């Protein structure tokens, strides 16, 4: 209730809002970039799509093909090079599978940094106003601009 | 490890997988294939390897055909390793720019796609189709007119009679031509000349080229006019010029319910919440209202408190003190998710009442919902927000509302008709309205205008902003009343429809306004507004808007323009938010641009290995010393596919500049904190300058450092207007991607801080030495005024000697504005012993000389003052940016205080003499 007392108080709370500023600072960056990697994810998946696409047309044809010309020993060779493509196109699968299990995960990671900022929000919000209003109650009560800079920080 | 195996597939069926090398270009690759395919079943009906093309799913996930075979297989960078034959046949021309146009961009066209967004389509088509149009019409325009739209003339302001000698020569020709010209001369008497002297050893069958640089000399100017000559000229250096013939040129060109019927009050059903994120013990409410521009409409009403939990359910009706006729076409409803106990706002959400072809919207929709961020307005809501959805659609928030059937046939926006219709029929109070406007209103003041609101139009034509403001936009009688004076106001200057520009002012027919007084900007003056303009893009609420079209017009029809255009665009497609708005005017911007492209793709992998570059150092830094990573970074550059790629290409910075042999000996980095790559090139056929360097920075911002810079060549150009050259270093700067840019290299000149190692004094005398030392001087005095100025109008902080730096030729300048408009209270006006006692020319007192420096300033801040609404306008627009510096009127407010526009001029002057004196005294303690 004196001023000094106040001031100290000011200190600690300035103290307190700038770290609490500087956690969800960090925990923005975490947001953003996990945002900016998940795109990357669910577009490579895309492109995991629009392959497998590729070599299933690729497949449709080797059918459609192999049928109207295979009546004419060259029949293992196509044969066993078809079975060779569709070995392939299970290793693309595997793959694709495998980022669908990474984006889920890191969906849940950016799940998780949401739910920390707004747990944050509260506590960083209350310490900007209580800040604020020990800086107003000093600066009414005639306390020097001096005085006030050196509790900030 | 070198080589990748890759995967072919033959359009027979059968499939082929081997090993080749990730340098190998695709021409290379073909031929192996047929070689390894021969071996394998159904060669025989395989048609010739020409007959077909590689295609492969790209980075951007789509399908592409390689057309360019002579590309390595490192650059085509395919998602997998996977390359399928297909036929050649097919209009492949629109094949091709697609491809490279997804490529270029960022975003892929198919993202577009798809949205399935009517509005996204239509803005597709109607877009490109008016950009291909305008391509089609240059293509058979005349030479001059392309030269015009290529390489448009750079000219000094003003936009003095002396004379000396200039060289030409020809195009494919080893001799040239010295003789005298003047200043005065036009350049095609100049022609005249070398076209007479090649007949001794037909005038417009030419132009005139600067040596190995894409700037040419043409029109109705004098020489002393140009960039180049009058560089020369102050150089003492003699100009180098080529005489180009037409050809030459030519062959570059070549390669029904009435809506106020509804007395109905507003209202919307909130149904449920989506992935929710929020503290258990806490319970959900969802607060709503209505906005047009910064103002609330009405009321905002609330829902109720249910439980915290990840998809909450709310089934409220939330209706609204306005009825369903009192809405204009701008209305805009504004959610926000908050968690309350028994303080947090958790994320917002912006809609448009009305679509894009004016109807008013029904039915259910699904806005995915943007964090918000705590800050110091912490208001309510956040109406000035983008419209558009979050397009993290798998895992963002979202909220599921219902606008409801309002009549059984559709409705929409009363057409211009009705409004004029509606608005046509409705010295003691001018002592007054004088009072309030020549001099946020006030209740009274407010009413008084709305009232004299014809007289603002006849005798206050400037006053508009101050009574679009005034009306009443909640009540659609009012709203009428206001368009229908708007249609019938007169042209505004320019300097008042960048006002309106402001998110202030959001009903379409305002900006529209707006956009018909920006028509009579001139490339150069629209140059130095292209930064503000694209930031306002993001007040916009449809895609579709004559700000759009304007930028687009002006794009096509000047190529540097276009260029900027791009790299400001291109720049933040990182950015959610704007993404998608962004890329559909590149796209559109690409298709009308066909020439440029080619020069921005090649620009776009220079980035692309500089990043890789960049990336490399700094994981080397942690690893080793400096000297062995300088050369481990050598080794990098000189492998073929990143040489090709770093040399031989426009520069980003200026098109004009040609990045021709990168010099890897004289390339370098370094050692601070984001580590920036310094990049050197020696470029053939120009001269002094046949040298020329980029800083490649990644890992900051740069926008606010560019920000600072373009105002500061601003100023350089007001003061350059009436006759003040200040020897101002406006540097390049330009952001290209996520937290990456350029700045242009200032070669010959280093940091105080290295000079101090009569201090200053001393290194120009050894710069300048006999009778040069005078120049230097007055050099270093003219720009000390124009960066003593600058700084303290911008009010940037944080400087010192790691950060102010100074030329051979004697011109001071600053670099790395981290901070500005006092940001870390008022900064003072600040002069340094150092520079005073160089300016004085070592003397302790030499009255005259420093009384010459104290009128540079004070004619310098005078100038600038005369031009103050310029800077509040641009600074007002820039809000639009989301610098944290750079966030709202008390911002702003630093700039009137600077600038001290409350002020009369003298009064103002007075102070500016006190801050000046005072910094004087302070500077010996
Ligand atoms: C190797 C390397 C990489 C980066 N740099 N930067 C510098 C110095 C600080 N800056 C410059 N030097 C010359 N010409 C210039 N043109 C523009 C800048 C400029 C403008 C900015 O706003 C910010 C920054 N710096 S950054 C890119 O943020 O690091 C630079 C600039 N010097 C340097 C040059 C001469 C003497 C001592 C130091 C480097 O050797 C260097």
């Amino acid at each position: 209730d004196n001023i000094e007392a106040v001031g100290k108080k000011l200190h600690e709370y300035n103290t307190q809002f700038q770290e609490k500023s500087r956690e969800y600072d960090r925990l923005y960056e975490d947001y953003t970039r996990t945002s900016q990697e998940i795109q990357m994810k669910r577009t490579a998946i895309e492109a995991f799509n629009e392959t497998i696409k590729i070599f299933e047309e690729q497949c449709q044809t080797q059918e459609r093909y192999s049928k109207e010309y295979i009546e004419k020993t060259e029949i293992q060779r196509i044969m066993h090079n078809y079975e060779k493509l569709k070995s392939r196109i299970s290793e693309i699968v595997d793959s694709r599978r495998r980022l669908e299990e990474d984006l889920k995960k890191q969906a849940a990671e950016y799940r998780e940094i949401d739910k920390r900022m707004n747990s944050i929000k509260p506590d960083l919000i209350q310490l900007r106003k209580t800040r604020d209003q020990y800086l107003m109650w000093l600066t009414q009560k005639g306390v020097r601009q001096k005085k006030l800079n050196e509790w900030l920080g | 490890n070198q080589s990748v195996v890759v995967d072919f597939l033959l359009p027979t069926g059968v499939y082929l997988n081997f090993p080749v090398s990730r340098n190998a270009n695709l021409s290379t690759i073909k031929q192996l294939l047929w070689h390894r395919a021969q071996y394998e079943p159904l060669f025989h009906m395989l048609s010739g390897p020409e007959a077909y093309v590689f295609t492969c799913i790209n980075q951007t996930a789509e399908q592409q055909e390689l057309e360019d075979e002579q590309r390595r297989l490192c650059d085509v960078q395919p998602f997998l390793p996977v390359l399928r034959l297909v036929a050649r046949e097919g209009d492949r021309v629109k094949k091709l720019i697609n491809s490279q146009i997804s490529l270029l961009i960022g975003k892929g066209l198919h993202e577009f796609d798809s949205l399935c967004d009517p509005e996204v389509n239509d803005f597709r088509a109607k877009m490109c189709q008016f950009c291909e149009e305008a391509a089609a019409r240059r293509q058979q325009l005349g030479w001059e007119a392309w030269l015009q739209y290529s390489f448009p003339l750079q000219l000094e302001p003003s936009a003095p009679n002396r004379a000396l000698l200039v060289n030409v020569k020809f195009e494919g020709s080893e001799e040239s031509f010295t003789f005298q010209v003047s200043t005065k001369d036009v350049p095609l008497a100049l022609m005249a000349c070398a076209l007479r002297k090649k007949a001794t050893v037909q005038p417009e069958d030419y132009t005139l080229q600067v040596n190995g640089r894409h700037e040419y000399l043409y029109g109705s100017y004098p020489l002393c006019q140009f960039q180049y000559i009058c560089s020369c000229l102050h150089s003492g250096l003699t100009p180098h010029l080529t005489m180009v013939h037409s050809s030459s040129i030519l062959a570059m060109r070549d390669e029904s319910v009435s809506l106020w019927s509804l007395e109905q009050p507003f209202r919307i059903e909130l149904i449920q919440g989506s992935k929710v994120n929020a503290d258990e013990r806490m319970k959900l409410v969802v607060q709503a209202g209505l906005f047009h521009g910064n103002e609330m409409l009405c009321k905002t009403v609330s829902s109720s408190e249910v439980s915290v939990c990840s998809e909450p359910v709310w089934k409220q009706r939330l209706e609204f003190d306005i009825n369903i006729c009192d809405l204009p076409r701008m209305a805009r409803l504004c959610f926000a998710l908050y968690a309350v106990i028994e303080d947090c706002p958790i994320a917002w959400a912006n809609l448009m009442l009305f679509d894009y072809k004016d109807q008013l919207k029904t039915g259910e929709r699904c806005l995915y919902m943007w964090p918000s961020v705590p800050d110091e307005k912490g208001e309510l809501l956040n109406p000035t927000g983008t419209v558009r959805s979050n397009p993290n659609t798998d895992s963002a928030a979202a909220l599921l509302i219902c606008l409801p059937e309002v009549a059984p046939h559709p409705v929409y926006y009363p057409a211009l008709e009705k409004i004029l219709e509606l608005g046509r029929h409705s010295e003691e109070e001018q002592l007054q309205l004088r009072e309030i406007l020549e001099r946020e209103l006030y209740e009274h003041e407010k009413d008084l205008v709305w009232k004299l609101r014809h007289e603002v139009q006849e005798h206050f034509p400037e006053a508009l902003a101050r009574l679009l403001l005034v009306t009443k936009w909640n009540k659609h009688e009012d709203v009428a009343q206001m368009l229908y004076l708007l249609c019938s106001w007169p042209e505004l200057p320019v300097l008042s429809a960048l006002e309106l520009l402001d998110f202030s002012f959001p009903d379409c027919h305002v900006g529209s306004f707006a956009i018909k007084s920006l028509r009579k900007l001139t490339d150069d003056e629209l140059f130095q507004y292209l930064l503000q303009l694209v930031q306002v893009l993001k007040y916009e609420s449809y895609l579709d808007c004559e700000l759009t079209k304007f930028l687009l017009d002006r794009a096509l029809a000047n190529r540097k323009i276009g260029h900027f255009l791009f790299w400001h665009l291109r720049s933040e497609m990182h950015v959610p938010s704007v993404a998608l708005r962004f890329g559909l005017i590149l796209e559109a911007y690409c298709r009308g641009s066909t020439h440029h492209m080619k020069v921005l793709m090649k620009q776009g992998e220079a980035l692309s290995k500089l990043k890789a570059l960049n990336d490399f150092v700094k994981l080397s830094s942690q690893k080793t010393p400096k000297p062995q990573t300088k050369e481990l970074m050598h080794l990098c550059m000189r492998q073929e596919a990143y040489l090709e790629a770093l040399s031989h290409l426009q520069s980003p910075l200026d098109p004009s500049t040609l990045l021709a042999e990168v010099c890897v000996e004289q390339c370098t980095f370094m050692d601070s904190k984001m580590k920036p790559l310094w990049i050197m090139y020696s470029n053939e056929e120009a001269g002094s300058g046949g040298s020329v360097g980029i800083i490649f920075k990644n890992g900051d911002d740069l926008r606010q450092d560019m920000l600072t810079l373009q105002m500061i060549q601003l100023m350089d150009v007001l003061w350059k207007q009436e006759g003040l050259d200040l020897r101002m270093t406006p540097y390049g700067c330009l952001p290209t991607g996520d937290r990456t840019g350029l700045i242009e290299v200032v070669l010959r000149s280093d940091t105080i801080a290295n000079i101090q190692l009569d201090a200053l004094l001393n290194w120009l005398k050894s710069k300048n030495p006999g009778e040069a030392l005078d120049r230097a001087i007055e050099e270093f005095t003219l720009s000390c005024a124009g960066y003593c100025v600058a700084t303290y109008v911008l009010g940037i902080g944080d400087r010192h000697s790691d950060n102010i730096m100074i030329r051979e030729s004697g011109q001071l300048f600053h670099i790395d504005f981290g901070h500005f408009l006092g940001n870390f209270e008022r900064v003072p006006f600040i002069l340094t012993y150092d520079f005073v006692h160089v300016i004085q020319q070592g003397k302790t007192n030499n009255s005259e000389k420093f009384e010459r420096f104290r009128g540079y300033c004070e004619r310098a801040y005078t100038i600038l003052r005369r031009h103050g609404l310029l800077f509040l306008h641009l600074f007002a627009l820039m809000r639009a940016a989301g610098l944290p510096e750079l966030s709202c009127s008390k911002d702003i407010q630093y700039l009137k205080d600077s600038l001290a526009l409350g002020k009369t001029e003298e009064e103002a002057l007075k102070h500016f003499r006190v801050k000046f004196n005072e910094a004087l005294r302070e500077s010996w303690k």
